[PDB]
RNA sequence: UGACAUUGUGAAGAGACAUAGAGGGCUACCUUUAUAGUUUCU
RNA sequence: GGUGAAAUUCUUGGAUUUAUUGAAGACUAACUACUGCGAAAGCAUUUGCCAAGGACGUUUUCAUUAAUCAAGAACGAAAGUUAGGGGAUCGAAGAUGAUCAGAUACCGUCGUAGUCUUAACCAUAAACUAUGCCGACUAGGGAUCGGGUGGUGUUUUUUUAAUGACCCACUCGGCACCUUACGAGAAAUCAAAGUCUUUGGGUUCUGGGGGGAGUAUGGUCGCAAGGCUGAAACUUAAAGGAAUU
RNA sequence: CGCGGGGUGGAGCAGCCCGGUAGCUCGUCGGGCUAGGAACCCGAAGGUCGUCGGUUCAAAUCCGGCCCCCGCAACCA
RNA sequence: GACCCUUAAC
């Protein structure tokens, strides 16, 4: 049977959208089908920031952060956890937890 | 894998620090803080010619400890060195950019990027391919999640910051270009042409690349320090 | 199909060059019969960096 | 088996049906 | 006053250059990869290698005059993985904590608009 | 090289294939502020003294 | 392919002649200079 | 360098790595969405040119010119096929390593053919919303894309002397969006899949147990690959759909 | 009816820089894995080396006979 | 990382 109402994937009024490729194991999936996720990073990785600071020459730098828009196919969003496997009713849950 | 490289000699050394030596690089007088850092080159060898291994050298400083303030910590030059006198060197103005975390910050969905890049030639016969980027933003009181244009706003948004880069940078020398760079008076003149447009924010200028520049004319360079 | 009066590839039982059609630019005259200081030979495939 | 190679395996047959078939007409 | 290079880190997985070059960049000193403190290839990538060769660059550097290095990381990038390897931070850790001075970190990963095209195939790789 | 002598201020929880071994967060005996978090063997609790064969490591995880 | 010959001036750390550190499990290829003087890789 | 770990491979002849005049080809990131356009296939850098289009608005004009459609026609992803140009990247075919009983697979490194212009062909895809088109009616509620209407609403050159961008209220058209919901359904579920044993708005196409079998004795189109059309013998008691445990 | 190689466990190879009185792999057997098969792991057995005769420095490798596996030449009137 | 198979015998 039909599994979701979307089929899966964000193309309604389309027919095409262009690849994306995954960044875990380069699978060609959709762009409005694929798992996309932000990442904004400290680029010190908090646990060094304070023998950074210590260590810099400027007092009070900025400490600029790293900005990846990150996409996964689906098997590599299940498999690294990105998404889980969710009950029949709260599949239906398109907000953020 | 210290120990596995299979072959590296069939056949069965000095310190170079040494045989190098420190010189000064420094900015040109466009930019307050005139000493930026030291280089390095090889002794005064016949056959290599120090002098002539420091004149194509660039070296890319931030504006912050170019100007000494953290208000240019984002923007980045390039400057080339242009002749040595006795390891006092001194560079011109070669090109600017963005640091790599500011233009990714910029950048957030639920608005519109306006990227507009012109390739207008400097009074002093510099060519340069300058880059602008501008935001449209959500309006004081808006209700409305994304804020976005229109695509005939773009065009027409894009039509006045290209007049306006033109202008400014025909009819200004290279010097004066980076002097009015620095406190971003182009950025703020874009502001009150796209106004009437869209409220676009974020109208930085990006990249400014150097494409060709004249004859090198040692007189010109000499006059920023002299 | 010449004789071997004729042609370096002349003569033979079946219709054959013999030995390798590729020849040296230090060959002399008589001897530049074939294809002449090949650096490669058979199909081209792929690109040439041209 | 996969219908998409029972019908890969089946064109195959069918070629060699043509080219059999063209020896003798 | 100060004399500064750029501690210039490049962190792929399975390897991590820290190696610091002068202002321009077109003079290396101390390029020391984490290839060659560890023996086991799949055991490079740690940030025990990573923190291992930035230690002996950051040695080999005060012995040169360079006091402190503008620090340009890097992950692979390209049509690559983009993300930065296990190393990094290990190797940009080290260098502060060796007693050099650092300022104005950046990080230089090659990003394209628009990429030739990934390798894997369109499957990818299914493993 | 002169090792250096820890003590646990926080534990984090076991990890490992079977347990076996403890995150914990650890403070330095000479010029505290200087957080650390080692993996321990064996049995440890709060308060412990720790010691490094190595001290600029940090573990997070082990799996 | 090399040498010599028709091959007409200068410069550069001239494998320069006697008294000289190191890097290697006081020890004869490896940027060197203080004492008249014709030659370099090119 | 590469991997789960390696190995194939490159490294005196300097690999990898660092850093401004560099020959190429492809792709258009991030912005980018339950967003837009197109008949679909599909379409994402700037600018110029060229024709086109929907929606809106209209106290403009014609006046039934319309709907759906055998035959017939245009377009039709990818792959593939002739032909000259380009060939960076990736990479059907084509050799190392693990499996060992292999691994002519999945993983590494390469690497030919393969995504531009044609008389150009081919005409197929899970070409999917697996929902033919036109028309009417039947519940709720917000948002969004266009376009209009009304609010001396808020904010904007030379600051409160053309406007624009926002805010509320409507409205037309569109992409959509929250329920085992009146109704429908075998159920999954459904803003149509309702108005259907209380069975008829118009119209096109298709199916009649499973297999044999989309298999031609045939015909037709195509350079070919193949497309379209399309059985019978024979053999079966099931095959199948949606739930439940 | 000429000229050459080769014959070592059931099978394939080690004595061919003249000598470890025979070793290495597959197969077989035993045990262990597993709920039996397989795959895997740990062990064991197996041929006086085709036969006969020659130096007697561990000689049968290298010598001379017969058998067997084969291979090349078998033409010009 | 690797992991093939399973009654004719009521």
């Amino acid at each position: 049977p039909k599994k979701r109402a979307s089929n899966g994937r964000n193309k309604k009024g389309r027919g095409h959208v262009k690849p994306v490729r995954c960044v875990n194991c380069s699978k060609s999936i959709p762009k409005d089908k694929a798992i996309k996720r932000m990442a904004i990073r400290n680029i010190v990785e908090a646990a060094a920031v304070r023998d950074l600071s210590e260590a810099s020459v400027y007092p009070e730098y900025a400490l600029p952060k790293t900005y990846n828009k990150l996409h996964y196919c689906v098997s590599c969003a299940i498999h690294a956890r990105i998404v889980r496997v969710r009950s029949r009713e709260d599949r239906k849950n398109r907000a953020p937890p | 894998a210290v120990g596995k490289n299979k072959r590296l000699s069939k056949g069965k050394v000095v310190d170079p620090f040494t045989r190098k030596e420190w010189f000064d690089i420094k900015a040109p007088s466009t930019f307050e803080n005139r000493n930026v850092g030291k280089t390095l080159v090889n002794k005064s060898t016949g056959l290599k010619s120090a002098s002539d291994a420091l004149k194509g050298r660039v070296v890319e400083v931030c504006l912050a400890d170019l100007q000494g303030s953290e208000d240019h910590s984002f923007r980045k030059i390039k400057l080339r060195v242009d002749e040595v006198q006795g390891k006092n060197l001194l560079t011109n103005f070669h090109g600017m950019d963005f640091t790599t975390d500011k233009l990714r910050s910029m950048v957030r969905k639920w608005q519109t990027l306006i990227e507009a890049n012109v390739t207008v030639k400097t009074s002093d016969d510099y060519v340069l391919r300058i880059f602008a980027i501008a935001f449209t933003r959500k309006q004081a009181n808006q209700v409305k999640r994304h804020s976005y244009a229109q695509s005939s706003h773009i065009r027409a948004i894009r039509k006045v910051i290209s007049e306006i880069l033109t202008k400014e940078v025909q009819g200004s020398t290279l010097a004066q270009l980076t002097s009015k760079l620095i406190p971003e008076v182009i950025n703020k003149e874009i502001e009150n042409a796209t106004k009437d447009i869209f409220p676009l924010q974020n109208i930085h200028v990006r990249k400014v690349k150097l494409l060709k520049q004249p004859k090198f004319d040692v007189g010109a360079l000499m006059a920023l320090h002299g | 199909a010449m004789n071997p009066v004729d042609h370096p590839h002349g003569g033979g039982n079946h219709q054959h060059i013999g030995k390798a059609s590729t020849i040296s630019r230090g060959a002399v005259s008589g001897q530049k019969a074939g294809l002449i200081a090949a650096r490669r030979t058979g199909l081209l495939r792929g690109s040439q960096k041209t | 088996m996969r219908a998409k190679w029972r019908k890969k395996r089946t064109r195959r047959l069918k070629r060699k049906r043509r080219k059999v078939r063209a020896r003798s007409k | 006053s100060q004399v500064f290079g750029v501690a210039r880190i490049y962190a792929s997985f399975n390897d991590t250059f820290v190696h610091v070059t002068d202002l321009s960049g077109k003079e290396t000193i101390a390029r020391v990869t984490g290839g060659m403190k560890v023996k086991a290839d799949r055991d490079e990538s740690s940030p025990y290698a990573a923190m291992l060769a930035a230690q002996d660059v950051a040695a080999k550097c005060k012995e040169v005059g360079i006091t402190a290095v503008h620090v340009k990381i890097r992950a692979t990038g390209g049509t690559r993985t983009k993300t930065p390897g296990p190393g990094g931070q290990a190797a940009l850790r080290a260098l502060a904590r060796s007693g050099l001075r650092i300022g104005r970190i950046e990080d230089v990963t090659p990003v394209p608009s628009d990429s030739t095209r990934k390798k894997g195939g369109r499957r990818g790789r299914r493993l | 090289t002169p090792v250096t002598l820890a003590k646990v201020i926080k534990v984090l929880g076991r990890t490992g294939s079977r347990g076996g071994v403890t995150q914990v967060r650890v403070e330095f005996l000479e010029d505290t502020s200087r957080t650390i978090v080692r993996n321990v063997k064996g049995p440890v609790r709060e308060n412990d003294i720790l010691v490094l064969m190595e001290s600029e490591r940090e573990a997070r995880r082990l799996r």
